[PDB]
Formats: C-alpha cells, structure tokens, sequence
C-alpha cells in the first residue's frame, strides 16, 4: 500500500471503484485491434450542466482516466499496490466457428 | 429559391464555384415524384 | 450566396481544435438537412491557431480578418452561434475577398 | 488437425477451416467486408485476397479452407497491390459524403481506405448516384453509399427470416434495395443498423445527433427484457446517445432486440 | 450434319448403330477412349475432358448424379451452335446418352438461351421422337440402362454461358456463379453432383466412341488434338461455319473455306480469334500463328472458341473495341466488385478514347487498371473483358495517341 | 398495375405442372424461370400482380421472384408493341454495318431507340450479340431471326408485318 | 545509411564485451540510435566509464528522462542520453 | 414464427394427452434426445396456471423415465406468492412502480386512497397515488 505517498484525497481511493476489463469491439466496426489489452476504467460519478451555455460541468477529479495493460494479473496487482477496490472481468474471446460456402448448397 | 430542372438525369452540385463550395456530389433524379434536394447545398433539383 | 448557411455539423471542428474551444450539438432540420442547434465557441480558450479554418470541408467557419473585439465582460467572449452568424454578416464581402485572394495557395 | 504456416511460423490449425480463420487464429487480421461470422460467407467484395506461398494467383481469404502445410504471406507485396487494386474500385463511386454521412466516425470503409488504399485518386469521370428507397420508421436508407456486400440480405434471409428485401438488377444499377415500395418491418430490423458496413443504412432516431469519437461507451445489460443481453450504451457527456449490442456467447451474441434499442 | 435434323438425317450420320454396344455398362474403356482421344475443353476452358469427367467416377455416395450441357449463343462473333442445333439434334442426344452414361448420370438437363425459341422447340420435337423410339428413359436404346434428358430455356443472360452461373440459374436463383472450391463435380444443382460441357464436346463424344479416339488424336498438334468448328466473320467474302483440323493456319482457312480475305490490307491488321481473346497486329498473323489454341498461346492468345473476327482498316479498331466493352458492361451481374465497377470504368474511358479527348498518360493507367481485374473477379467474364484491351494497348498505341492530339488541336 | 389484377388460365396450370414435373421433387423453386415465360407468353407483359401470383403458386417469396424478373433482359416490366423489334448491336454486325439497318428502321418509324410508336405496336431495341454472328446484318422480332438484311429489305418486311404474315427469311 | 548502423553496431558489441557485468542488451534503433540497458544498481559504474575514455568520452548529459508505464514489475523507466 | 413447425390444439387436451401419451407427438418426444419443453410466462396466468404447469411437468417425467424482469430475481429470493392474490385488503400500499399494476384496480383505495409511488414516470401509477 502506497496510499500515503500519493496525494490523492481519501475519498477517491475509498468511495469509488476501478473496473478492469478488456474493451469490447465497437460493433459498428469489423475491426479487432482496439479490443485487446486490459484497461482500468473508473466508475462514473455526477456530471450536471452549466447554468450558462449548457456545458457539462463536472465535479469528479478523475473521470477521464484510463490505463492500458498487457496482463490481467498485472492489473489487479497494480490496483492492489494502489490499494484500490476493483471489479475484474473475464476476457471473452469469441468461440471459433465452422464455416462452409458449400453448406449453403446442401439441397 | 426556384427549383432548378434539367431534362437529363444525374447532375453535379458543387454549391457554387470550384473549391469554394461543398464537396462535389451528384444528385440523382430517378424519381420525378420528388425534387432532388442537395445533401449540403439544400438546393432542390428535378 | 443563396442566403443559406454553410455549416453542416460534421463536427470535426470540435475534433481538431487543440483547445477544444468549440462545442457543437446538431439536430436534424425539419426539412431533414443536417444542422447545428448550438454551435458555440469561446475566445477565452481559443488560441487562434486556425486549425478550424483548415478543417472545414464545406469551408463554413472562417477565421475572419477582423482582429479587434476586446470587450468588457467575460460572458461576452463565449460566442453563441447567432453571434458568429452576425459576424459573418458584418464582414462577408471582406472575408470572401480574403479567401478569394488566398485559396489558390491552399 | 492439419499443420499450416501463417507466413512463417507453423500453426496446428483445425481441419478444413478457411484461410481467413487461420490467420484469425494467429491473430493477424485480413482486410474484410462482405464476410461476417454469425452470418455467412460470400465471394463478393474481394478485399480479402491473399497470396499462397507458391500458387501464383491470390484467393479469397474466407473462401478456401486451409490444408496440407500451406504457407501464406499476408504481407506479400502482390497481396498488397491486390488490395489497393480493389480499394480503388470501391472508392470509384462511393459519394463524397464523409462529413454528412452519419457513419463517418468509424465506417470500416474509411479505415480500410487508410490502412491499405492508395491515397491519390486516379478515377477521373462521373460517379453513379441513385434515388432513396423509403423503409420504415427506423432505418434511414440512403443508398448510393451502398457497396454491394450483400450482407444485409444474408442478414434478413438467414436470421430475421424475412426475405422481403433483396438484390435487384445486374451490373451497375443493381441494387440491394427491395423492389416495390412496401415497408420492411421486423423485430430484428434494428440490428442491421449495426450490421450495415457503411452509412448506407443508419438509424433515423439517432441520426445527426452525435459523432463516434465523442461518446463514452459504458458496458452493461438490457432491462426491457429479462433475457439479460449485454450492451454498450453510448453517451455524449451526461446524456445517453445511442445503444449498441455487446457480444456475448450465452445470450445476445453480437445481436440485440429492437424494442430495447 | 447440316442436312435433315430429323432421325432420318441422323441415318446419314448412321444414327445410333452400335451405340447399344457402347453401353457396356461401364464408362471406363470409352472413358479411356476419351482420355486417350486427347480431347480438351470446347468451352474455351481447354481442360482435359476425359480427366474432367473422370472426377465424378467416385462410388455415387448415393446422391443422384446429373449432367448439364452448356448450350449458349452469348459470345460475340460466335454462331457455331446455331446451324448445329437447327440441323443435327440427334447426335447431340446420342452424346447425351453416352456421356450421361459416362457419368452414369441419371439425367441430362440442357440450358438454352431463350432467344433460341424456335429451335429449342424443334429440339423438343426431335427429343420427343427419341422418346418415341424407346431410345431413352427406361432401358433406353438397349443395354437396359435408364437415363432422363430435359431441356431448359433461358432468358437473355450471357453470364449463364458460364457453367456455375448456369447451374445457379437452374434453381431459380439468379445467374450468379458460385465461389470455389465447391464444384458441380462436388455439389452442382440443388446439392447433387453434376457436370457441364460444350455442345461440341458432348455431340462429338459418341463419335469418339465409334471411330477411334486415337484417330481424333491424329489431327492437329498432339497437344491440340482433333478438330473444331471455325466461324468466320468480319471483313470476309463468305462468312461461314467450318469444322477443320486444329493445326490449320488462318490465312489458309480464310482464303480457302471463307472465300478469302477482302484484301491484303486486313492481313496487315488485327483479327480476333473468338472475342475475349486479344487481337493481334502482324502482317504475319496466321503466317505466324496456327489456329490450334496452343499456337495462339505462343501468340499470347486464346482460341476464343474459334469464332473469327476479320477486321479491315476501313473500320477503326477503337470503335469496335469500345462497342465490345459496352457489350461487357451491360452484362456481368456485378456481384464481385472489381468487375462490377471496373468494367464500367473501362467503358467510361473508352468513350473518351473514341472521342479522342483523353490525355495520353491515361492509357498506361488503363493498362495498369486492367492488371487489377486481370486475375481478381470471381469468374472469367471480367478477365475476358480485361484481356482484349490489354492487347490493344500492347499494340495499336500510335492510333490512339495521334487521335488524341488531333482532337487536341480542337 | 396497382397490385391488381391477375389470374392464370387452366391450360396454363396444365402446362406449368407439365414442366414443373421436370424438376427433382425436393425443390420446386427451379420452376420459377419457365413459369414467368408462360405469363410473358400470355399477357405479353409483366404486371407485378402476376409475379405475386407465381410467387404464391411456388410458395417462394415474391422478392426472389422480382430478382428473377429484373435480373434478366427477356422479361418486360413495360408493355411491348405487337411487334417488339430487337436488333443486333454488337460489333460483328457493326462490321457488317448494322448502323444502316437501325438508321433505316428509325428513318421509317421515326422512333428513337426504345420509345414505343404511339400506335403502340412497335418497340425498337438495340440488342447485344444475338449469337447469329455468322450471318449478315440481322434482326429478330419476337423469336424470329431475319438475316442477310439490306436496309430496304427490312422496310419491306415491316410492310409484310402490316400484311399479317412473316417467314424467317 | 548502412555505415552508421554498422559503426554503432560494432561499437555496441565493443562496449558489450569491454564491460559485460551489466549490459543487458545493446539494441540499435534502426535510425542510427544505439541504446544499451543497465541494471538499476549499476547506474554509476556504467556512466562513469561512459565519460572515461576508450571511445566513450560521452561528456554532458543531454537529459535525464523518466518514462512511465503502469505495467511491469517496476513501473518507472529512467533514461540517459549522452 | 418465421420457420416451419408443428401446430397443436388446446391446453388440457394436447398437453395432458401427450402427457398420457395419447398424442402421437408424445412418441416422437420419447425417441428424442435431450428434449426441451418450453413454457411461457403468459401461460402461467390464464385463470388456472397451476393446472398447465402440472401437465407440462408430467411430460418431463415421462421423458426421463423413457431416458435416452422483476421475476426470476424474486424467486431467487422467494418473494412468492408475488401475485396480489394474498388480499385480504391491506392499507397503505407501497408502489415501486404502479405504472404496470395500477391499471388493474384501485379497490383498496376507497378503503385507503393513499398509495406511495416510487416510480420514474407519471404514467398510470402516479396519478392514482398519494406521496
Ligand atoms: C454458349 C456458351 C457461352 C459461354 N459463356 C461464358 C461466359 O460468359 N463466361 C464464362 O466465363 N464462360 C462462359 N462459357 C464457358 C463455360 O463457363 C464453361 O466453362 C464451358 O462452357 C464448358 O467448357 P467445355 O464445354 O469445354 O467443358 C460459355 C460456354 C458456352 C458453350
Ligand atoms: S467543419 Fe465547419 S461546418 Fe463542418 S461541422 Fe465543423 S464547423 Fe460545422
Ligand atoms: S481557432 Fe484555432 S484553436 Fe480556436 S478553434 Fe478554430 S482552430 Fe481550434
Ligand atoms: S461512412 Fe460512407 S460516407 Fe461517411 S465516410 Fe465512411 S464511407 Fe465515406
Ligand atoms: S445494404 Fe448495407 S450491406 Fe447490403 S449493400 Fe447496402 S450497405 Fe452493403
Ligand atoms: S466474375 Fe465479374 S463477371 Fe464473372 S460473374 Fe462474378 S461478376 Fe459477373
Ligand atoms: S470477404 Fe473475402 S471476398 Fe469479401
Ligand atoms: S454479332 Fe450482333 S448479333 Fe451476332
């Protein structure tokens, strides 16, 4: 634990959680590249609206933060070094599937 | 604006001039039941 | 020249400004043409780099020749869409003159 | 299960199975359009051409099953010239609509144009363009941006089960639009807005409202059904924009309903 | 074989005779009689026909095995099958029975162009007589083997000339040819294994089964075995169908069978063997090339199924090629992209060429863009559209260029 | 042709069954192409209702039927004239001067290409290789090749068309 | 240029042999930039010799960059130009 | 439904009949590998839902002998009956969302008009609910 070393206010090592996962493919895309490699998104908090101009004014210190990884164990251990609450999720690689142009012409 | 009409078929609308208007686009006129409004220009055709 | 506005909310002016001064919120025209609802910008954050000037495919937003508009109150800096149009109305012969004199080099 | 060489390294690939699936197994990714797993293979849109280790002419990656210790140079120069070759053809008619087309943020055709397609244009004539075919409350057909990966029909006949829409005509002028004005309503009509390769078919209700690089993409699950399908909700800052399916083998698998969408 | 299309006329060809004997209830020897005959594809494929048919030899697997003659009149310059079917249905029928037996095939559908209505009808009549004599069906002209012919009509689709496209045309699906590797040899119509053959091949097969197949081998070059019909057309004195030895030089067959060239001009000029095959410059065309297809391969050219397009310089070559490419552009379904869009592309340019409005540098790109299609489309029609143009760029460049500048003066 | 009306004659049901027999029992869809021809043989034209009718007969979805109706050239969504002229346009006839032919007929009717005569009896159409390539300029009008054409000859044959009889000459 | 890539290569080998108590690897970025690794304890001794002549009279730090990376058993990754 | 499938008759009829193997369909159900019987939630009401469940359960028993939202969550934690059939009128109902069941009847309301409504739309439940 390195909580004292980081200047981070207690609130945000406490009352919020990281949410490790390998990101899903954008489904509009047929691409696969961005899918791989663990990342460490935090939970969303409140974000209201600017009384003037209608801007999405926001309070939380660290909403936009996000971090890539090569391995999940490294990620969990990472947050543990930070003393972080976490929600590890499985890599969900698609099952391989059989394909056949001629099966379309059975009968 | 008056609706421009041409006896041909497909036409190209650049929004007026070359390289000062919207990207060149061709507005089809397959259906005479409706005008051919330009995507960017907003100018109808038939 | 038709009197129609040029902007078509391809919204990449938002997507290329380094200061991200721009904020856009398009909704469909009743006619069904793409349009902005609240194009806005704030000179408080804009750095006058002229990336927006380059970026627009329909050449809508333009970095105008006017260089003086120092003002009393911060809230005035944060231009609304209507304000930009009024600036486009005030200067149009002028701007069209510059672009006319310049575009070949682009 | 047969040994097969992806460009260099040996791979003990499953018997049969398409060359595409082989390189997918090594993880290298062939450029694609018309093919789609959870759909069906087809020979159109020959953007997947790849070069055999020895046989002089390239073959569609999703066509030929691998066998007998094949080697395949995905990065081979002749393959690359092939891909540029095709891409110029696809771009020979797709209308200059990127700024307005609502697919503009992530249309696969753009990225394929970047990664592979030659940058100079060298078409110098006149694009064909065609009238719209109105279809229902939802989908905003535009066509013209159509590239005849039949895909959507292979969606309809093979999953929605409706075969109302289909290809029509020959050569250029052939159209994936259904003949006759009749509206196509179905419960899986919404998912095509996902499936459609380009902006030729995009959701009217969400149209114009937002751009892909903007929205944050939260993961969760549907509630309109107790079926509990996984999803990617997408919000442009403090407000939901659009829903998309998130693939999951036990349930939705890349699909989603429609009332939920 | 031109005279009397009825069975009475087949008697001039000697009818069936010992055909019942040919049915020894096993292809095999006749199959060998085919393989030894050295016959190759008359569809312009040129594939070893006996080898081609041997592929179906495998013990049934229980799915009924079929046969489908590729009868069509789509290619330009090609009117070979017309007078044939109009004047000798029966030998074609006998070939259907013999070769259908060669597959052991249950049946023989035969697709036609729908334009051939009247003789699809007369064919239907002669086939009806074939049922009347007990020649076909149960037992079928002796030997006791059942076999079942049919003849489908078409409807204005030259793409159906391609075999897999035709198979796909049969089920009521559009003439959109299947992707490889499944084959009619593997999965043809419906789901059952099938096969396809040019009218020449099937009509002449029983004659291989009577007169020696080695006798077939005797003619032409050994790798260009046998004989073939030769249409002659274009600037020619007496245009006509003429079957002939494969090895025959072209100036020979023209200046003999065809009534000769109209002058020494065209001898200097291009003359196209078939259509999809490229035109060739030389005053020494035939003087070099021999009509047997391999000799044309020496000339970087296909046989084109032996249709012949004589072309005098009274006519500009460019107008002809352009109109040809128009003929392609109207027809190619377009399911595979490079064809669908590239062919139209080439037409769009050729228009500028006949206009002569094009800048010269374009031609290289054209020749370049042709390369892009040249191997890629899923079926040969795109390739067939591709080649001739490459030949034209290979050759008659100055005509093009000078046409360009002379327009450029304006 | 507002989705109405159409129905087959009984003799036609007879014929279509007689040819539907020609296909293996597992898949009747193969019957689609010939059947349309008969409708074409009947109406002389193809109202959409007829397509729906055939579709209902073979149980196949109407859309596949439309695919077939459109994909081919011989079918005719627009009404044809009592004599639907159709004529070679591919190069070998051009080498044999098909131009003088088409120009002769055009000089006659005054029709320009695909437009019908107002009398609605003739419909000129330039046509891709008829496959009768061996022979001189050629024309066919509803399944009837005419050959060794001379521009006056065709005119004479339009005359004989008005005489109500034709050979195949 | 091939030449520079050669000289840097050989020189990398040269130092690799002169003092291999710690040079984990002497990768040459293909655009002519040599860059050896060091065990963290080994910093002073290497750099020391790096000023000291043999050819390594690489005087003056250009910089002391500190690339970060969340992964890895130890995240921070220090770098010394010379 | 889009695909070919056998159509049956009426509840107790075809159900209890196949359950007693009166239906020929019961036979094909017998020879079938890993049989799946699916019963919709809609059937569970229909006046006598329990009877329908009993019939389908018997079919399950037969196969084995031969051999060869706001719903499933509550039953994961036993909130049955779940149905409003306990009543016995009980004052002060507490809607989580009366937009659904508020369409039914407000019969307890004359006895007690009060209804806390913890919804997220003004639909149905809100207008007929205090607090
Ligand atoms: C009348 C006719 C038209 C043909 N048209 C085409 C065509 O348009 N495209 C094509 O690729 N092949 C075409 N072919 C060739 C077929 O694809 C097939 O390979 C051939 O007919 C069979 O050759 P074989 O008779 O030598 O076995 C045609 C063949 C015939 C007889
Ligand atoms: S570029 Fe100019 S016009 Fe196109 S969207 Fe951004 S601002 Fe609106
Ligand atoms: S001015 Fe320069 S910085 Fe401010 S928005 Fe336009 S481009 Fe981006
Ligand atoms: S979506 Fe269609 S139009 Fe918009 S960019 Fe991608 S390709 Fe060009
Ligand atoms: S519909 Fe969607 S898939 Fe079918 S062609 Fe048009 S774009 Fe490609
Ligand atoms: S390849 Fe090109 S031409 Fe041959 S069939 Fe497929 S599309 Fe038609
Ligand atoms: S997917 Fe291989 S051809 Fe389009
Ligand atoms: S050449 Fe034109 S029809 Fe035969």
């Amino acid at each position: 634990d390195i909580t004292t070393l980081t200047g981070v206010p207690e609130e945000h090592i406490k009352t919020r959680k990281v949410r490790i996962f390998v990101p899903a493919r954008n489904n509009m895309q047929s691409g696969v590249n961005n899918t791989k490699k663990w990342k460490m998104e935090f939970d969303t908090r409140e974000r209201w609206e600017n009384p003037l101009m209608g801007w999405s004014s926001t309070a939380d210190p660290l909403s936009n933060l996000v971090l890539t990884f090569s391995t999940k164990e490294d990620a969990v251990a990472f947050a543990e070094k930070n003393g972080w609450s976490f929600d590890v999720e499985e890599r969900k690689v698609p099952k391989p599937k059989s394909k056949s142009y001629g099966a379309n012409f059975s009968w | 604006q008056p609706v421009s009409e041409v006896g041909s078929r497909v036409i190209s609308c650049d929004g007026g001039g070359g390289a000062l208007g919207h990207p060149r686009v061709y507005i089809n006129l397959d259906k005479e039941t409706k005008t051919g409004t330009c995507g960017y220009c907003g100018l109808q055709f038939r | 020249p038709s009197g129609e506005e040029r902007c078509i909310a391809c919204k990449l002016c938002e997507a290329v400004c380094p200061a991200q001064a721009i904020t856009i919120e398009a909704e469909p025209r009743a006619d069904g043409s793409r349009r902005t609802t609240r194009y806005d910008i704030d000179m408080t954050k804009c750095i006058y780099c002229g990336f927006c000037q380059e970026a627009c495919p329909v050449d809508a937003i333009v970095e105008g020749p006017n260089f003086e508009f120092s003002t009393e109150t911060h809230e005035e800096l944060l231009y609304n869409k209507e304000k930009l149009l009024n600036n486009g109305d005030k200067w149009e012969a002028e701007i069209a003159a510059n672009i006319q004199a310049d575009y070949l080099y682009r | 299960l047969i040994e097969v060489f992806v460009d260099g390294q040996s791979v003990m690939v499953e018997p049969g199975t398409t060359v595409l699936q082989a390189c997918e197994k090594v993880g290298m990714q062939i450029p694609r359009f018309c093919y789609h797993e959870r759909l069906s293979v087809a020979g159109n849109c020959r953007m997947c051409l790849v070069e055999i280790e020895k046989a002089p002419k390239v073959v569609a990656a999703c066509a030929m099953p691998v066998m007998k210790g094949w080697n395949i140079l995905t990065n081979s120069e002749k393959s690359k010239k092939a891909r540029e070759g095709v891409m110029e053809f696809l771009l020979a008619n797709h209308p200059l609509d990127c700024p307005i087309c609502d697919q503009g943020g992530e249309c696969d055709l753009q990225d394929q144009s970047m990664m592979f397609g030659s940058d100079r244009s060298r078409f110098l004539e006149g694009k064909r363009a065609v009238e719209d075919k109105n279809i229902g409350p939802l989908v905003k057909t535009i066509m013209t941006r159509c590239i005849q990966c039949t895909r959507c029909i292979r969606f309809a006949s093979e999953i929605a089960g409706v075969d109302d829409l289909g290809t029509t005509g020959r050569g250029n002028d052939m159209q994936v639009g259904t003949y006759i004005e009749k509206m196509f309503m179905s419960e899986l009509s919404g998912n095509i807005i996902d499936i459609c390769p380009v902006g030729a078919l995009t959701s009217k209700p969400y149209a114009f409202t937002a751009r892909p690089w903007e929205t944050r993409k939260t993961e969760s699950i549907d509630v309109m059904d107790a079926v509990g399908s996984n999803i990617v909700v997408s919000t442009r800052t403090g407000e939901v924009m659009r829903i998309l399916p998130r693939m999951h083998e036990d349930i939705n698998e890349e699909w989603i309903s429609d009332k939920t969408r | 074989g031109r005279h009397d299309w009825r069975l009475k006329g087949a008697q001039s060809r000697g009818d069936w005779y010992k055909t019942k004997e040919i049915l020894l209830k096993g292809p095999d020897w006749i199959l060998g009689e085919v393989k030894t005959s050295g016959l190759r594809g008359r569809g312009g494929a040129g594939f070893p026909t006996g080898l081609k048919w041997s592929f179906m030899n495998k013990p049934s697997d229980g799915r009924p095995k079929y046969l489908v003659v590729n009868a069509d009149e789509g290619e330009p310059g090609t009117c070979k099958d017309r007078e044939i079917i109009r004047h000798d249905p029966h030998k074609l029928v006998e070939g259907c029975l013999v070769g259908g037996r060669a597959m052991g095939a249950r049946a023989a559908y035969i697709y036609i162009r729908g334009e051939f209505y009247n003789e699809a009808s007369n064919l239907q009549v002669a086939i009806r007589e074939a049922y009347e004599a007990g020649l076909i069906g149960k037992n079928a002209c002796g030997s006791g083997y059942d076999f079942d012919v049919f003849v489908v009509r078409g409807a204005g689709a030259y793409i159906c000339g391609e075999e897999t496209a035709l198979i796909e045309s049969i089920e009521g699906k559009q003439g959109k040819p299947r992707l490889k590797p499944p084959f009619p040899a593997d999965v043809g119509v419906f789901g059952c294994p099938t096969t396809v053959a040019n009218v020449e091949t099937v009509a002449v097969s029983p004659t291989i089964c009577r007169r020696g197949g080695a006798w077939f081998a005797s003619f032409g070059r050994e790798r260009n075995s046998g004989t073939k019909l030769f249409n002659i057309s274009g600037h020619v004195n007496h245009p006509c169908t003429v079957e002939e030895e494969m090895s025959v030089p072209l100036k020979e067959l023209i200046e003999k069978h065809a009534g000769g060239v109209i002058g020494g001009w065209d001898n200097l000029l291009a003359v196209i063997p078939g259509g999809s095959s490229t035109p060739l410059i030389p005053k020494s065309v035939c003087e070099t090339v021999l009509m047997d297809f391999d000799a044309l391969v020496q000339a970087q050219t296909g046989l084109g199924t032996a249709a012949v397009i004589v072309m005098d310089r009274s006519t500009d070559i460019v107008k002809a090629i352009a109109r040809l490419i128009e003929f392609y552009k109207h027809e190619s379904c377009g399911q595979c992209t490079p064809c669908r869009e590239g062919v139209d592309w080439m037409n769009k340019v050729m228009a500028r060429f006949v206009k002569g409005d094009a800048r010269p540098a374009e031609i290289d790109s054209l020749w370049e863009i042709s390369k892009q299609i040249e191997g890629h489309t899923i079926c040969a029609l795109g390739d067939g559209a591709a080649w001739p143009v490459q030949g034209l760029i290979r050759h008659f460049r100055p005509e093009l260029e000078e046409r360009m500048q002379q327009f450029a003066l304006q | 042709n507002p989705d109405t009306p159409f129905d087959f004659t009984p003799e036609n049901y007879k014929r279509i069954e007689a040819i539907v027999k020609n296909y293996p029992e597992g898949h009747k869809a193969a019957a689609v192409l010939p059947v349309l021809d008969l409708a074409q043989r009947q109406n002389g034209w193809l109202p959409i209702s007829a397509m729906n009718k055939v579709a209902e007969i073979l149980q196949v979805p109407p859309m596949r039927v439309y695919e077939v109706a459109t994909f081919y050239t011989m079918y005719n969504r627009k009404p044809v004239g009592k004599y639907h002229i159709q004529v070679c346009t591919t190069t070998p006839c051009m080498l044999r001067n098909s131009d003088s032919i088409l120009e002769a007929i055009q000089k006659k009717l005054g029709i320009k290409v695909g437009e019908t005569t107002p009398d609605k009896l003739f419909t000129l159409i330039e046509v891709e290789c008829l496959g009768a390539c061996v022979n001189a300029p050629m024309v066919q009008i509803n399944d009837n090749y005419y050959e060794d054409l001379t521009p006056k000859d065709i005119e004479e044959i339009i005359d004989e068309l008005k005489a109500g009889k034709i050979p195949k000459p | 240029n091939d030449v520079v890539h050669k000289q840097l290569s050989a020189f990398g080998q040269y130092v690799a042999e002169i003092l291999p108590k710690y040079v984990q690897q002497v990768q040459v970025s293909c655009f002519n930039e040599l860059e050896i690794f060091i065990h963290p304890d080994g910093v002073i001794p290497v750099l020391t010799f790096l000023r000291d002549h043999t050819n390594a009279q690489f005087k003056s730090l250009a910089d002391l960059t500190a690339v970060d990376v969340p992964t890895r058993q130890n995240r921070f990754e220090i770098v010394y130009n010379l | 439904l889009t695909y070919r499938y056998d159509h049956l008759g009426d509840s107790p009829k075809i159900l209890q009949d196949i359950a007693s193997g009166n239906h020929p369909f019961s036979q094909i159900l017998k020879e079938a590998k890993k049989p799946m019987v699916v019963l919709g939630s809609s059937a569970l009401q229909r006046s006598d839902g329990t009877a329908i469940l009993a019939a389908v359960s018997n079919i399950a028993q037969n196969i084995r002998l031969s051999s060869g939202a706001s719903q499933v969550a509550a039953l994961d934690l036993g909130y049955k009956p779940g149905v409003e059939a306990i009543r016995k009128n009980p004052p002060k109902v507490l809607f989580l969302l009366g937009a659904d069941g508020g369409c039914i009847t407000r019969q307890d309301l004359p006895k007690d008009c009060f209804i806390i409504y913890q919804g997220h739309h003004g639909d149905v439940g809100a207008p007929m609910a205090d607090v």
